[PDB]
């Protein structure tokens, strides 16, 4: 280990300090491939912002772009999406004005123009993801303006308004309210649409609680008649067609969230009754309407808040969260199939099991993440994956029984959290550059530091620098999103007065060379036993990849195609979910028909909609796509009647 | 210290 040497004058040159402000930062990235960063210093009634151009190594005063005007935070820097470059700045105004006044830029922050508005805004401005000069915003008042020329003149569209929000070809969502205001009237709302900027209007629900959108699906929580009950209903067309969901019906005190979505399926959280501090997560279909318990008593916190839950986007299927044992512990599971088969993480093997542990020999990893934080406990990063790191998932983690309380070391997986290994000893800040090429690593302590961890073999071997002479107390690290860059921000603040800086580290002449068609290997993903025919078959297929040598040292590049190849296995049975009115008895059978539908599943089959209840007891996984195999050769069976049967109908 | 970014819509 440690192989790597004539380091020094490498990273020396290419460090780049630059200091601010005496001791609330606020940095905001502007576009791909620009170097673009804005630092917004507010004293709390005293705002200076920053810019650099050059990935944060060198920055530029341009408090006076904005008229040396106090800034508010609370908005934040509303930046633009693409490369559209577009930055929107809200000032605080004197008390009484007729409006506020806001600072817009819309050519990566080299000249901000000021702007009156005829409203008081409440929330941060909306950018529509399809044109990049159609904002909109709601105000004081609660009501909902509209802007085509980047918040030049603005035209309110909607007197009363709780909430808003863009969907595909400038689409607007809102919903409204009557004779109250928004928490009086919570459940007797109406949800509207517009598909012209508030020229056209739509009321495309009624007795509405709440709404959102994930993926391709809109969903709404309706109250029901004569209940103070609310019931989920999903449309995939813009609200023109509606259909309630297979899910079970909530009180006023639980909740629904949309853990995940996409194209494919949505992961939704269903909370239990009686103030648990938990729920069931329910998978989707491709309709968006049928759902399947995926995993029982799933964390997650009062009014909302807190959950453990984690897409690995380093792999396809992968997905990790906390779960509460009966005991009252807390245990974290993962699945490698969209949340089909949940599982314990492997031990790694550079580990002996904590006191949680009833077994010393055999035990489980557990992860650290969003609930560990909000508990207190010693956990500066949440778990981190890069979707063009292939395989890369970096945590912290204690190994044992459940998560325990100690100081947790920090472990890495290589192949998407089948195989795990402690990294380092002790909590660390991390950032992955340049595609899995640099992984990059900050100790977190209580006193100050001097020094960066750096590894070019994905976590296996690690080589110490330190980037200052006259140390500095940490606060974070700053990289480009995308994680492609190989320029990483280090910031923090002098001894104790004090003062704001940041050092800025190229890697350029550590990974000297490019990469080549000799670097890379084959990889499987997903292999369980390779033995197997169908070794790697994950909704119904295998991916080989181009992966870089850990061994091997180079820059995989900006334009760094992750290279990969399908295989497309056969259709099994485990290809497809049961659809509604089926189940499986014996694990590894075949859906077959349940006798008794009880529950959510009997209001399902009284009120619902005939397409979705007659079915052959099977559908295709969403993103599953198999070639061949089984297809059922099962028939047809409507499932109404025989749930109506029971009722005496009248004539 | 803040550095600002998928928030999980709540029904
Ligand atoms: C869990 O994380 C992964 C990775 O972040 C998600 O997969 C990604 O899903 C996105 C959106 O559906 C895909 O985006 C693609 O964008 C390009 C460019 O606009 C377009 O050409 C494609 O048609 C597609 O829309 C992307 O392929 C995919 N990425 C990877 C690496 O697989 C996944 O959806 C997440 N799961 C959930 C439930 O959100
Ligand atoms: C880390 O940060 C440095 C800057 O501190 C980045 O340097 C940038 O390097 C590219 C050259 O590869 C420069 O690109 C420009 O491209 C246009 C169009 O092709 C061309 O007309 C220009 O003459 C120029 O070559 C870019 O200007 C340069 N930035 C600066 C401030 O000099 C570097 O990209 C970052 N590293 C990584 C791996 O992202
Ligand atoms: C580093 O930069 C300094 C200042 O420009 C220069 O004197 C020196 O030659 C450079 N190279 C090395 C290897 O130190
Ligand atoms: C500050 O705003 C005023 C508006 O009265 C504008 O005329 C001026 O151009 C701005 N300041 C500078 C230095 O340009």
């Amino acid at each position: 280990c440690g192989r790597v040497r004539d380091f020094v004058a490498k990273l020396a040159n290419n460090t780049h300090q630059h200091v601010f402000d005496d001791l609330s930062v606020s940095l905001s990235w502007v576009g791909d491939s620009t170097g673009v960063i804005l630092v917004l210093t507010t004293f709390h009634g005293q705002s200076k912002l920053y810019r650099s151009e050059d990935y944060g190594k060198n920055f530029k005063d341009i408090t006076d772009l904005i008229n040396n005007t106090f800034i508010r935070t609370e908005f934040g820097m509303a930046i633009g999406p693409e490369n559209s470059g577009k930055v929107v700045l809200t000032a605080e105004v004197s008390g009484g004005s007729r409006g506020g006044r806001i600072f817009r830029s819309s050519d990566f922050a080299k000249n901000f123009v000021q702007t009156d508005l005829p409203f008081h805004p409440l929330t941060q401005m909306m950018y529509s993801p399809q044109n990049s000069d159609y904002l909109l915003a709601l105000s004081t008042e609660n009501g909902l303006w509209v802007s085509k020329n980047f918040g030049g003149k603005w035209e309110e569209i909607h007197k009363a308004v709780c909430l808003a929000k863009w969907g595909s070809d400038n689409t607007i969502f809102f919903t409204t309210y009557a004779n109250g205001s928004c928490k009086a009237d919570l459940g007797a709302l109406e949800l509207w649409r517009t598909s012209d900027l508030g020229k056209s209007f739509k009321t495309i629900g009624v007795k509405i609680y709440s709404f959102g959108l994930g993926g391709r699906f809109l969903f709404a929580s309706v109250m029901a008649d004569k209940d103070t009950t609310r019931r989920i209903h999903v449309s995939t067309d813009q609200g023109d067609t509606w259909s309630m969901a297979q899910l079970p019906s909530v009180g006023q005190e639980q909740f629904y969230s949309i853990l995940a979505a996409n194209d494919d399926m949505v992961f939704m959280h269903v909370d239990e009754p009686g103030d648990t501090g938990f729920g069931t997560i329910f998978t989707s279909d491709d309709r968006g309407i049928v759902y399947s318990k995926s995993l029982d008593r799933h964390l997650y916190t009062t009014t909302g808040g807190e959950t453990d839950f984690t897409n690995v986007t380093s792999l396809r299927g992968v997905y990790i969260t906390s779960v509460l044992s009966e005991d009252n512990s807390i245990q974290t599971m993962i699945t490698f199939d969209q949340g089909g088969r949940w599982t314990h993480l492997r031990k790694p093997e550079n580990s002996e099991c904590d006191a949680t542990a009833k077994n010393k020999n055999e035990c489980s990893l557990h992860i650290h993440a969003s609930y560990s934080i909000s508990q207190k406990l010693n956990v500066p990063m949440a778990p981190l994956s890069e979707p063009n790191a292939v395989g890369i998932v970096i945590a912290h983690g204690s190994v044992g029984d459940a998560i325990s309380v100690m100081v947790p070391d920090v472990y890495i997986s290589d192949d998407g959290g089948y195989s795990w290994t402690k990294m380092l000893e002790g909590p660390h800040y991390y950032t992955i550059l340049d595609s899995g090429g640099i992984i990059v690593a900050i100790e977190h302590s209580s006193r100050p530091i001097n020094v960066i961890k750096f590894s070019t073999d994905e976590g296996q071997c690690w080589q110490t620098y330190t980037f200052t002479r006259d140390p500095i107390y940490f606060t974070g690290l700053a990289s480009e999103p995308g994680a492609r860059s190989m320029n990483i921000s280090i910031w923090g603040f002098t001894e104790s007065t004090s003062q704001w800086v940041s050092y800025t580290i190229d890697f350029k002449d550590i990974l000297e060379r490019n990469c080549e068609e000799k670097d890379y290997t084959i990889w499987l993903a997903h292999s369980t036993d390779p033995e197997d025919y169908e070794d790697g078959c994950i909704l119904g297929y295998k991916e080989q990849f181009l992966r870089l040598r850990k061994s091997s040292v180079c820059q995989n590049g900006r334009d760094y195609v992750v290279t990969k190849q399908p295989s497309i296995c056969l259709c099994s049975l485990e290809d497809f979910l049961c659809d509604f009115g089926y189940y499986r008895p014996e694990n590894d059978s075949k859906c077959v028909e349940q006798p008794e539908l009880k529950g959510h599943d009997l209001e399902f089959c009284l009120y619902g909609r005939e397409e979705h209840l007659t079915t052959n007891g099977y559908r295709k996984i969403p993103g599953d796509k198999c070639q061949g195999g089984v297809n059922p050769v099962r028939e047809v069976k409507d499932l109404k009647k025989k749930c109506t049967s029971n009722f005496l109908s009248p004539e | 210290w803040d550095a600002p970014l998928a928030l999980r819509p709540i029904l």
